[PDB]
């Protein structure tokens, strides 16, 4: 069985580590106690934060902490470090399998709240929804830019996420 | 007009409002040929339980300030009496004494 | 025109009514121009306008309405020197104890609190637990904890038991210290003893006890909480001859408090798990 | 009910309006509850601040009001003290970002409304009208207005029959468009009940 | 070298150093125990607040310089406020009384 | 093309308005199309004056809106962007509209 544990790099080179980590392993061939390397990512949390799937031997951990630009594991103490958890793994799956039932083409557009308009001529604007309708895909939305924001002639064209 | 009919209009207005959706929905319902007939009939059934008041022609325009029913404006929400002061005052823009 | 200077402790209240707005960003300036950032270190609305009697963005460029601030500009409407004596504040996320009465040689917390400093600087530095108020349990209220003392505590007394760590619980012993009722325990101790080396370590425990008492300082303004700026005039960001700005230390300072502020925000919004904002909250206490 | 509003006739000509926004249908009486809501609130406020004229008048989903006050000081308070408090709490009956401008009034003497409240006050401490009366005609012209003419009306002294008097000086002409006629109003609450008051002060021509 | 009114520096209102940036002497610190150990005390007094440091003092002692009148009017150095805002920006909390 | 649609009550302010649009557009810009005046609308209202009662006592107001109709041929990086900054006199509701 395997356990996680987090290590600290130099953040800002962290994919390098990653990979130099991942050599490391197939260079000792201590294949059979290491099992992932984790760095998530969002469209980048953790910052600076590498995760490993890890068994605690004294020799894999200074192979860990042979790689290059690592600084140690984070945990209670430096004799025996601290894995993390497991019943906040459970919360954690779910929110990550809803990372993509979503957050794209929501059926139709998304028009009538807040947006930012940004496309040809009327680029880099905003402006609330008022005025679109669905049958037409047409947008009239206001182009708020010196107060009088009248909703100019437009469409699903410019509409961003602003 | 007395404190009390203006709180009776305010409180027409909210239920005007809170109930808006679900009776829009009921006439739909009742108004579609395409419906069963048992369907309809809860549907308008359905309509008289909510309350009257959540009708919107159940409330009157009064005027904004004053409360006045009659001779109520919707371009200004004021009774003409409280229209013309506003307008000689000057607080209406645009609005002055016209003449052709 | 006055008499006497009088020094005292900073309350967070009093920290906040020095202020004048909360520094959030640690960006100093735009750096590519002359604009400094909104809302960031150099701000605007925060302290006030660079030009006198201007505003930095666009308005205002007489001498009718000095005051005026409009949305398109964030900015305040006086003097060249108005923020020279205007300062900022930095909510810390987490708290952070202040080393000026930690490490004083004798520390300020060290002899107040009656514990050792090596025992205070590891709890401090998140490697070390303390008790506060446990309850029905066999243990005291200044004896700490282990990773060890405590994973076993915590399948023990899972109820009633409070053992927190960082300045967070240095903060509630502090706050929850009654000072009057210590000083009759001491003058009672010093009464009831003969020990030499003791008399002179309880004279001393009892003298700091009594003064604070007489004063206006409460024990928990030992601990920092809204950090206080120092005005940018009085850390000036000047151009040596070149195009490049020759930065103070003041703003490496500064800019590195409020980058590790903000990500400890960030974290304690993502729910993080426990090391990681111990990490954090420790780099935020080193910094 | 014979005279027409000397103010209101000439809108279209030398007096501005007060209230100076564009709206369609849709946002119009919205404005105008709006409006008055807020010069309500002014009103009640800066009743001991010698308020003639709230200016309303909102670009952009954006209130920007202008107080025309004889002794902006008591607006002001401390800087930016009194006029801040005003700012947000407008926001709140405007519902929008307010803006508050303090035109200062030269001349209070010369200002119709302003007169006119004096008048008012004077009568609400129980002076004697008529005595009231002159020192407005008076100050007026000492201050160099054209002409002015004030009028009261009601249980003057509290008398049990009502009658109107009014003192004119100068020339008022009303029937003359382009005369510039500053007119307004007041009411004194008196024990004996309300008086009103009412005051021109014509001061000049305008030629375009 | 010499000066009568030249360049003053940023942070601290107090002239600039050196020939080339055209600075003024320092009146340093045992200078100023020799100044303490005569009875002079308005030499010392405008010697460090009118000057050095207070712009308002100074400018003021502009103004009676060159209209005849031999008098300054003190106010506070600029640099012991700068003393209060370093002070201060710590957790401790610094004033005046009274 | 930019279609740009100026409303306001008092025509002078318009007209104001207009001009120094048309300078915006043409110091940056070129092929300023123009400034064409579209028909007023004279919303008239009617009301009665008496607080009682008087059928024939009544005054009539109205709201004269007054339309300009301005166009920009070409619309280059110079001259869209100029607008940004360059706001107009209040209580002139424009509205730009390119295509
Ligand atoms: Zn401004």
């Amino acid at each position: 069985k395997k356990r996680w544990y987090v290590v600290q790099a130099f953040s800002g080179f962290e994919g390098r580590v990653a990979t130099s980590l991942r050599e490391h392993i197939k260079l000792h061939n201590m294949e059979d106690l290491f099992g992932e390397v984790m760095v998530p990512t969002e469209e980048k949390f953790f910052p600076g934060y590498v995760l490993v799937q890890m068994v605690m031997n004294d020799a894999s951990w200074h192979l860990v902490r042979s790689v290059p630009r690592v600084m140690g594991f984070i945990g209670g103490t430096s004799d025996r470090p601290a894995p993390i958890s497991d019943k906040e793994v459970d919360a954690i799956m779910n929110r990550l399998q809803q990372v993509g039932d979503k957050p794209r083409p929501k059926t139709l557009f998304e028009p009538g709240e807040m947006v930012r308009v940004n496309d040809g001529p009327f680029a880099d604007f905003n402006g609330v929804v008022e005025e679109v309708d669905y049958e037409k895909s047409r947008l009239k939305v206001s182009v708020s830019i010196f107060g009088r924001a009248t909703p100019v002639e437009l469409d699903f064209s410019q509409v961003e996420k602003a | 007009a007395k404190q009390s009919m203006k709180a009776r209009e305010v409180k027409r207005v909210a239920l005007a409002d809170k109930y808006f959706a679900k009776r829009a929905e009921l006439k739909a319902i009742i108004s579609d040929v395409n419906a069963s007939d048992e369907d309809r009939w809860n549907a308008v059934l359905k309509l008289q339980t909510l309350p009257r008041d959540s009708s919107p022609s159940r409330q009157r325009n009064r005027c904004r300030q004053t409360g006045r029913p009659h001779g109520f404006l919707r371009k200004f929400g004021l009774s003409r009496i409280k229209v013309r002061e506003a307008a000689m005052r000057g607080e209406i823009p645009g609005l002055k004494k016209a003449s052709w | 025109e006055f008499d006497a200077i009088k020094i005292a402790l900073a309350s967070p209240d009093m920290i906040r009514s020095w202020s004048f707005g909360e520094v959030k960003k640690p960006e100093t300036i735009n750096y590519r121009t002359f604009k400094p950032e909104r809302d960031g270190l150099f701000c605007a609305r925060i302290f006030g306008p660079v030009k006198d009697y201007e505003c930095l963005c666009g308005k205002y460029k007489r001498l009718k309405h000095r005051g005026v601030i409009c949305e398109k500009c964030g900015v305040e409407v006086t003097q060249t020197k108005v923020r020279r004596e205007r300062m900022g504040h930095i909510e810390l996320a987490s708290p952070t104890a202040h080393i000026w009465f930690l490490k004083s040689l004798p520390s300020r917390i060290g002899l107040l609190l009656d514990m050792p400093l090596r025992d205070i600087e590891r709890v401090l530095y998140f490697e070390s637990y303390v008790v506060i108020e446990g309850g029905m349990t066999n243990l005291e209220r200044q004896q700490i904890l282990t990773e060890e003392q405590y994973l076993d505590a915590l399948e023990e007394f899972g109820d009633e038991f409070d053992a927190k760590m960082g300045a967070e619980a240095i903060q509630a012993l502090l706050k929850s210290m009654d000072l009057e009722q210590e000083c009759e325990q001491l003058r009672e101790e010093l009464n009831e003893t003969n020990s030499e080396t003791k008399r002179k370590k309880l004279t001393k425990r009892i003298k700091l006890l009594e003064a604070f008492v007489q004063s206006g300082n409460k024990p928990e303004w030992m601990i920092l909480t809204v950090l206080p700026v120092l005005p940018p005039d009085l850390r000036p960001l000047v151009p040596l001859d070149g195009g490049r700005f020759a930065t103070s230390d003041l703003n490496d300072l500064y800019r590195r408090v409020i980058n590790r502020n903000n990500r400890l925000k960030r974290l304690l919004d993502l729910a993080a798990p426990d090391i990681i904002v111990r990490n954090e909250k420790r780099m935020l206490q080193e910094a | 009910g014979q005279k027409v509003h000397p103010n209101g006739i000439r809108l279209g000509i030398v007096k501005p309006w007060n209230s100076t926004w564009f709206a369609n249908t849709k946002e119009f009486a919205d404005n105008l509850d709006s409006d008055f809501k807020v010069r309500q609130y002014l009103t009640k406020e800066l009743a001991k601040a010698s308020v003639s004229r709230i200016v309303i008048e909102r670009p952009a989903k954006s209130i920007r009001v202008t107080i025309h006050t004889a002794r902006p000081g008591i607006v002001i308070g401390k800087k930016g003290e009194d006029v801040e408090k005003l700012r947000k709490v407008v926001a709140d009956i405007a519902g929008v970002p307010a803006q508050i401008n303090i035109a200062e009034v030269r001349k209070p003497e010369l200002d119709a409304k302003l007169v006119a409240d004096s008048i008012t006050s004077q009568l609400e401490r129980r002076v004697m009208f008529r005595r009231a009366m002159k020192r407005a005609v008076q100050n007026a012209m000492r201050l160099g207005a054209k002409g002015i003419k004030v009028e009261v009306s009601g249980r003057l002294g509290g008398a049990e029959i009502a009658r109107t008097e009014w003192y004119r000086e100068g020339r008022v002409p009303l029937h003359t468009l382009r005369a510039d006629i500053d007119y307004n109003t007041s009411e004194a609450h008196t024990t004996y009940g309300v008086i009103g008051v009412k005051v021109w002060i014509f001061k000049g021509e305008i030629l375009g | 070298h010499a000066r009568s009114t030249g360049s003053y520096s940023l942070v601290t209102q107090q002239p600039l150093g050196g020939k080339a940036q055209f600075g003024g002497q320092r009146f340093g610190e045992m200078e100023v125990w020799a100044l303490e150990a005569y009875g002079a005390a308005y030499t010392l007094q405008e010697m460090l607040t009118v000057k050095s440091d207070d712009v308002n003092g100074r400018t003021k002692m502009y103004k009676n310089i060159v209209d005849g009148n031999h008098q300054m009017e003190p106010g506070m150095p600029e640099s012991f406020n700068v003393l209060l805002k370093e002070i201060r920006s710590l957790g401790i909390n610094i004033e005046l009384e009274d | 093309r930019i279609r740009i649609r100026l409303k306001a009550f008092d025509h002078r302010l318009i007209d104001q308005a207009t001009a120094e649009i048309v300078e915006t557009a043409k110091r940056t810009g070129a092929q300023v199309r123009g400034p064409i005046p579209l028909p007023t609308r004279k919303e008239r209202f009617t009301v009665l004056i008496s607080p009682h009662v008087n059928k024939d006592a009544r005054d009539q107001y109205e709201i004269r809106t007054h339309l300009r109709l301005v166009d920009i041929v070409e619309p280059t990086e110079k001259t869209v962007d100029a607008l940004m900054r360059l706001d107009l006199a209040a209580g002139v509701d424009v509205q730009i509209s390119l295509g």
